[PDB]
């Protein structure tokens, strides 16, 4: 009974920034990673980065290097991304999904793949 | 303690250390629970000196798992009180070894037609080694000490790859880290 | 590494789906996922084979190298969907995505 539920669509200007949340449930919080992966209209699913909910650690795709951080809360079992000056080529849906691809602890690779995913995040920027 | 103990991280890897090379992950602070490892695949399953049914009510100091890659028939050397080239020169366990023993096949995953050369065995060396050893030297012996097992899908059961993970239970006059729920 | 599908788009027919990767990719680090008009993409097949839970049993994965595909013996009115393909071997990438019409 796993769920993930992300906030509601956002609309930016150009440089502003956007910080998009995931709240997760049904599951042992940091015994899971968190993925970030976006698609825009019209395109395939691109992947922005991972992080660890049990240490803090992140791997992030070469395209965001400089422009996304990710962060997680064992508190409210929530994660949380920021994307940086936002340009109009960012306007995509940006999904949440737990990550069994990738260990929280050792950081090695994992049998599995994306299994629960959010309802997206529609970003807006104009 | 709320976190919990990442077996799944453990036996549920994409790549496993070669023997001459064995690597040990560190599970501490979490709680224990076994069931999984019960549940399943893992056709070998041998504990010394505690009971696989108990393992779900007991208290550790430190767990430690030890993961490496050896074929069918060289299992039986990963015991107290045995003796091998495994035994004596890549892997040896203490004849008061506490701990248990998971054992599976994993010809479907590391088997190769061409063959699989990433595994390393060592065979040679002037001496046995002792209790949770490691020796990774490539010194020539007076032969290359170390060689490779070549494992492949055509190969009968006691030639195949297993993935072994030995769980070491750590007891001491101390505050435990790891308890089962 | 870089993914490639084929065929760009493809009831009670058997469908099979290819993605091809420029560089060797571990069967432990393949997976396939299946994404229906206004929905977020599903997991289907992990471990380039086994099954991800929830998962129809006319849906099966294979392969090795780097040639690998998804079958489905049958297609369903609901099997239309956008399929993609996924490797962790190397950092973490995504194919382009074949569509089932
Ligand atoms: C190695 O990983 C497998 C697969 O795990 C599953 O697939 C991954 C890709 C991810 O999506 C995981 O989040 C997902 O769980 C583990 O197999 C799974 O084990 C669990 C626990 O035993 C099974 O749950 C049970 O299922 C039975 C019904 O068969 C119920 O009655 C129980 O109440 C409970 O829900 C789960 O079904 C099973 N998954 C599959 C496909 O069989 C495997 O345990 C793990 N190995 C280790 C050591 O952790």
């Amino acid at each position: 009974q796993v769920q993930l539920v992300q906030s509601g669509a956002e609309v930016k200007k150009p440089g502003a920034s956007v910080k998009v949340s995931c709240k997760a449930s049904g599951y042992p919080f940091t015994s899971y990673g968190i993925s970030w992966v976006r698609q825009a209209p019209g395109q395939g699913l691109e992947w922005m980065g991972w992080i660890s909910t049990y240490n803090g650690n992140t791997n992030y795709a070469q395209k965001f290097q400089g422009r996304v951080t990710m962060t997680t809360d064992t508190s409210t079992t929530t994660g949380y991304m920021e994307l940086r000056r936002l340009r109009s080529d960012d306007t995509a849906v940006y999904y949440c999904a737990r990550d069994y691809t990738r260990g929280a602890w050792f950081g090695e690779s994992l049998i599995g793949g994306f299994d629960n995913w959010g309802q997206g995040t529609l970003v807006t920027v104009s | 303690i709320t976190n919990l103990c990442p077996f799944d991280e453990v036996f549920n890897a994409t790549r496993f250390a070669s023997v001459y090379a064995w690597n040990r992950k560190r599970i501490s602070n979490c709680v224990a629970d076994y069931s999984v490892l019960y549940n399943l695949p893992f056709f070998t399953f041998k504990c010394y000196g505690v009971s696989p049914t108990k393992l779900n009510d007991l208290c550790f100091t430190n767990v430690y798992a030890d993961s490496f890659v050896i074929r069918g028939d060289e299992v039986r050397q990963i015991a107290p009180g045995q003796t091998g080239n495994i035994a004596d020169y890549n892997y040896k366990l203490p004849d008061d070894f506490t701990g248990c023993v998971i054992a599976w096949n994993s010809n479907k995953l590391d088997s190769k037609v061409s063959g699989n050369y990433n595994y390393l065995y060592r065979l040679f060396r002037k001496s046995n080694l002792k209790p949770f050893e490691r020796d990774i030297s490539t010194e020539i012996y007076q032969y290359f000490p170390l060689r490779s097992y070549s494992f492949r899908p055509t190969y009968g059961v006691g030639h195949q790859p297993y993935r072994v993970v030995v769980l070491s239970f750590e007891l001491l006059h101390a505050p435990a880290t790891v308890c089962g729920p | 590494i870089v993914l490639t599908q084929s065929p760009g788009t493809l009831p009670g027919e058997r469908a099979t789906l290819s993605c091809r990767a420029s560089q060797t990719v571990s069967s432990t680090s393949l997976a396939w996922y299946q994404q229906k008009p206004g929905q977020a993409p599903r997991l289907l097949i992990y471990g380039a084979s086994s099954r991800a839970t929830g998962i129809p049993d006319r849906f099966s994965g294979s392969g090795s190298g780097t040639d690998f595909t998804l079958t489905i013996s049958r297609l369903e009115p609901e099997d239309f969907a956008v399929y993609y393909c996924q490797q962790h071997d190397t950092s973490l990438t995504f194919g382009g995505g074949t569509k089932v019409e």
